[PDB]
């Protein structure tokens, strides 16, 4: 085997060549924050999120990405990398908007989620944030755009998965809005899925929009029947009722993702 | 030798800088370019790489980082992908038109370094990534490139070295961020000029997916003149790991605004007295001086008296080379206004790719543009000061590090002028 | 004669809106034949 | 100044826009400088042709470069969108910009961005209404040494004062076309004074060549 060592906070962790430290603290059972990064997707390194620090390395890399060498010692829990993940943080909820009641997002939200882990616990932006206009990409994907944090899901999604090549961002800078740039409604038979990866709530789903909220909801393991393929699902009911149909994972099946009439 | 600086025309490799003499082939010919071309290229790509390591050639894009070393990646058995050289002449930093002079004036001068790199590389073509604001540089160069096709001297066995080697000009389209090298690389391949992560370096995967360099108009122009007079020549200039010449912009409140070659480490005040004029109302009204373009911390009066014009001596002066385009700003100045509009650049020349950059850019200009008025008090300087560390080594490429440091410069060498400016907008409105 | 008082370089002031790509034009014959990566596209 | 379009009737997917026969050749030896499997790769220049026949790029431009390309249309969208000349709206005839960056605004550019909207009785952004002048304010055009200089185009005009680019305007209103140069007394980038360096003549072919060559 060509398996070379590395360290994760000190512990010792053989890894094939080619290993992202991501997947090097997966390995130890760590967990780093991401927003871009995405298992089934391909690797984009544009949120600075999963930055970690190497020791005896000046500069935080980006774990998503950068593979590992031999010897590196993985530093998830270091001074830097807390700063690095505050200060990504901060940035990420500068222009974010104050929607989270609002949000159907809200207690299943990663941004959330992960501002309580790894971010401050108040602002320094004292300005005024942006507004972006919503598109209009369907019946089915509702789409509130001031709460993109420009992760490029959507995109690497409808490129690689859906084949549709549709999804894009315009504009440079803070101003880079992601849509179709026309009135194009993007309907395959996977369309529903970025609500699945889509870590905020600027991708939702119309018919679940406002009627529940994740923590009320019970999770009830069931496969599909729309199709034969046998697609695992969760049917998530609230007070005897069902609320909606997630995707779970199941590798040799649907990997983590279900059609529309599914959904 | 102790002291650098008054170089002379005799040791010139930009001679043709001014647009002087005729900058077409019979012209260029005629002042020692594409002179023993074939010898160059017949040497092999070890001796053209020994050379350039010899001269202590560093990177004259910005960066600094060593020529030789840079190109000696290539030096590498061919994997069936071609291999290409790129050339960066994008030049999109404030204060700085030196590659605009070299394409419009020694153009040949560029075309010979191609050649001459890519033969130390290895490559099989020059994609020369030009600035589309640059159009009659570009259509000049255009035009340098059918001269040296039709005298043989690029393309199929050219200079009659049986070495196959094309020239390309690519235009850009208005993206500062696409003078960054993976950027330019995502430019050239039709896409946004979003930059590349690091690694795969571009010498595993550049352009089109290929071994690939990209290199500034500088540092392949001056190639041809490194194989030919020799390494030792060039590194006969200027100080240790500083060695060789450098195109100088001094533009901004001095007399005479203008470009000039001069050795390395040349001091400052001796750059700006001897060649621009001095500063306007004399060197007790210099204010400021951002030495190297835009993204280089600026420096004050106490500074610019005894510093010298190289790599390591502006970081032991806590700024950076960069470019070497000095920007000189005198006491009539608000350099908050200065400063405030250079980040006002910096966001709208961003390709939005990565969070801190994408976000905090736009948030130190709202700042900035906030201490221009004053409008403001003095704990959001210190505060500003963490969101350019937080900017600053956290992003994809150096433009959020660019867009830091002149925010850092500021805040360490003027604080007291913030406040005193925050101080009086409180006090005349309230 | 030696000039050093006049700008030789008077020939971009007659370029038109297509003097870079005719120039590309004229330069297509010069060029050596491209490199194929095996396919067609990436999409393909 | 929007990056989502709207289809009006001028500018829609029906908006009649096709090359010349001699833009066809053009564009062949523009994908002719690409390998073979990379013809993305020949986005910016075809588009910024589509910019050089039509003056500004409609939404058929766009998915006319989609189309011979064999691209997605997203794809030239989001280049359209990215670059900043790239214009998705009609502009007048001479392209006005002028740049306002520190070493620019340090020379006095705010003094011909003001003659400039007090000649034309426009501003920034605006058009004149006999569509010949677009007056904008562009970042750093890469003449700094020239400043204060504007755009036009393709050409630099450099080196200004108020009453150079006024009599610039006049005589661009009147149908000839100025000298792309500084209308100081310099040609170039030269110091305004007179050379300090390059007064020598230059050596020629042999000159501190070493040995072994
Ligand atoms: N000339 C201009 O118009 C502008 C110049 N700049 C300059 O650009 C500089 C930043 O440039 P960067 O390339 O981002 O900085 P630097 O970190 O990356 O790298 C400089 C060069 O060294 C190469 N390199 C470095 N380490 C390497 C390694 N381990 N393996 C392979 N290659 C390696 C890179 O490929 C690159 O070409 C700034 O300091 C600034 O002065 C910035 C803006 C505009
Ligand atoms: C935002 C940004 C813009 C850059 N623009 C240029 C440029 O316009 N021209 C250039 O030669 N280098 C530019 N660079 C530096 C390049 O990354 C690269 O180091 C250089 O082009 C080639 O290396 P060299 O210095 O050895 O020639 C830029 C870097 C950054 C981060
Ligand atoms: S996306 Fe998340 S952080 Fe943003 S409003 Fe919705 S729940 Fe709140
Ligand atoms: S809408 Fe969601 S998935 Fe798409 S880029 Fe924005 S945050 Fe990412
Ligand atoms: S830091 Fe700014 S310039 Fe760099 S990849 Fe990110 S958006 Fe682009
Ligand atoms: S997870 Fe690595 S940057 Fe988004
Ligand atoms: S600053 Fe105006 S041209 Fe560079
Ligand atoms: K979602």
């Amino acid at each position: 085997s060509n398996l070379i060592e590395v360290f994760v906070d000190g512990q010792s962790v053989m890894v094939e060549p080619g290993t992202t430290v991501l997947q090097a603290c997966e390995k130890v059972g760590m967990q780093i924050p991401r927003f871009c990064y995405h298992e089934r997707l391909s690797v984009a390194g544009n949120c600075r999120m999963c930055l970690v620090e190497i020791e005896k390395a000046p500069k935080v890399v980006a774990a998503c990405a950068m593979p590992v060498m031999k010897g590196w010692n993985i530093l998830t829990n270091s001074e830097k990398t807390k700063k690095a993940r505050e200060g990504v943080m901060e940035f990420l909820l500068a222009n974010h908007p104050l929607d989270c009641p609002i949000c159907d997002q809200g207690g299943e939200c990663d941004l959330q989620d992960q501002s309580m882990m790894f971010g401050s616990d108040r602002s320094r932006f004292l300005e005024g944030k942006r507004a972006v206009e919503d598109k209009n990409i369907g019946p089915l994907v509702k789409t509130i755009m001031t709460r993109c944090i420009q992760c490029t899901r959507c995109i690497r999604f409808a490129s690689e998965i859906a084949g549709v090549d549709d999804l894009g961002t315009t504009g440079r800078g803070n101003d880079m809005q992601v849509g179709t740039y026309i009135e194009k409604m993007f309907m395959s038979e996977l369309s529903g899925n970025i609500i699945d990866i889509c870590p905020v709530g600027a991708l939702t789903s119309k018919p679940y929009a406002f009627t529940a909220r994740p923590w009320e909801t019970r999770k009830t393991e069931s496969i599909d029947v729309m199709d034969a393929v046998g697609s695992n699902i969760v049917v998530s009911t609230r007070t005897g009722e069902v609320m909606r149909i997630l995707p779970r994972m199941h590798e040799d099946i649907n990997e983590e993702w279900i059609s529309d009439k599914t959904r | 030798k102790t002291s650098f600086g008054s170089l002379k025309d005799e040791d010139r490799i930009f001679t043709n800088l001014y647009g002087r003499h005729d900058w077409r082939l019979k012209g260029a010919q005629s002042r020692g370019d594409w002179y023993k071309t074939k010898e160059i290229l017949l040497k092999g790509p070890d001796w053209i790489l020994g050379e350039v390591k010899t001269s202590g050639l560093r990177g004259r894009g910005g960066a600094g980082f060593p020529t030789g070393l840079k190109w000696s990646f290539m030096n590498k058995p061919s994997d069936g992908r071609p291999k290409y050289l790129v050339v960066n002449a994008d030049e999109g930093e404030p204060g700085t038109c030196k590659d605009r002079e070299i394409i419009r004036h020694d153009p040949h001068k560029l075309v010979e370094g191609c050649l001459v790199g890519g033969r130390a590389m290895g490559a099989r073509a020059a994609y020369i990534y030009i600035r589309g604001e640059f159009y009659n540089e570009a259509s000049n160069l255009q035009v340098a490139i059918r001269e040296a096709y039709e005298a043989g001297l690029i393309g199929k066995n050219a200079c009659g070295s049986g070495y196959d080697f094309d020239v390309f000009v690519v235009r850009g389209a208005g993206a500062y961020i696409c003078g960054e090298e993976t950027a330019l690389i995502e430019s050239i391949e039709g896409k946004q000029g979003k930059p590349r992560l690091k690694p795969p370096f571009p010498a595993d995967v550049g352009v089109f997916g290929c071994p690939t360099t990209v290199a500034n108009v500088e540092t392949v122009a001056v190639s041809p003149t490194i194989c030919r007079r020799g390494g030792a020549w060039f590194a006969s200039f200027g100080r240790e790991r500083n060695s060789g010449t450098k195109l100088f912009n001094i533009s901004g409140h001095v007399n005479n605004p203008c470009t000039v070659e001069e050795e390395m480490s040349v001091p400052l005040k001796e750059l700006i007295e001897k060649h621009a004029g001095g500063v306007t109302g004399g060197w007790d009204n210099l204010l400021a001086v951002i030495p190297g373009g835009s993204s280089t911390p600026l420096i004050p009066k106490s500074v610019c008296e005894t510093v010298l014009m190289d790599f390591d001596a502006l970081i032991q002066a806590q700024t950076g080379l960069g470019t070497a385009a000095v920007i000189v700003m005198d006491r009539s100045t608000d350099i908050v206004k200065a400063i405030a509009r250079l980040i006002e650049f910096y966001k709208h020349e961003s390709c939005g790719q990565c969070t801190p950059c994408r976000e905090g850019v736009d948030w130190m200009n709202k700042v900035m543009a906030r201490f221009v008025r004053g409008d403001a008090r003095p704990a959001e300087i210190d505060s500003l000061w963490e969101i350019s560390k937080q900017i600053e080594g956290h992003t994809i490429c150096a433009l959020g590090d660019g867009a830091a440091w002149p925010v850092q410069g500021l805040i360490r060498h003027f604080r007291p002028e913030l406040e005193e400016r925050m101080q009086r907008f409180a006090q005349q409105h309230q | 004669p030696f000039d050093n008082t006049t700008y030789k370089n008077l020939q971009h002031h007659d370029y038109s809106t297509y003097t870079f790509l005719d120039l590309n034009l004229d330069l297509s014959k010069f060029r050596m034949p491209q490199p194929s990566s095996g396919r067609e596209s990436p999409r393909h | 100044a929007l990056f989502v379009h709207r289809d009006t009737p001028k500018n829609n997917p029906e908006t009649p826009f096709d090359f010349t026969p001699e833009n066809y050749k053009r564009i062949e030896a523009i994908v002719k400088n690409y390998p073979e499997g990379h013809k993305a790769a020949a986005v910016l220049p075809v588009l910024d042709l589509a910019q050089r026949q039509n003056g500004w790029l409609p939404i058929s431009a766009m998915n006319k470069v989609a189309e011979i390309l064999q691209v997605p249309p997203m794809r030239v969208y989001e280049v359209a969108t990215f670059y900043t000349m790239y214009n998705r709206k009609p502009v007048g005839k001479y392209h006005i910009q002028v740049c306002t960056t520190t070493p620019c605004m340090l020379r006095n550019s705010d003094s011909i961005l003001e003659a400039i909207q007090k000649k034309l009785g426009i501003k920034v952004g605006e058009t004149t209404p006999d569509k010949l002048f677009t007056l904008i304010e562009v970042e750093c055009l890469g003449a700094c040494v020239n400043a204060p200089m504007v755009q036009i185009n393709d050409n630099y005009y450099e080196d200004l004062t108020p009453k150079d680019i006024e009599e610039i305007i006049d005589e661009l209103k009147a149908g000839k076309i100025p000298k792309p140069g500084p209308r100081s007394g310099r040609f170039s980038c030269e110091p305004a004074g007179g050379l300090t360096s390059l007064t020598e003549p230059p050596k020629g072919p042999g000159f501190g060549v070493q040995a072994g060559l």
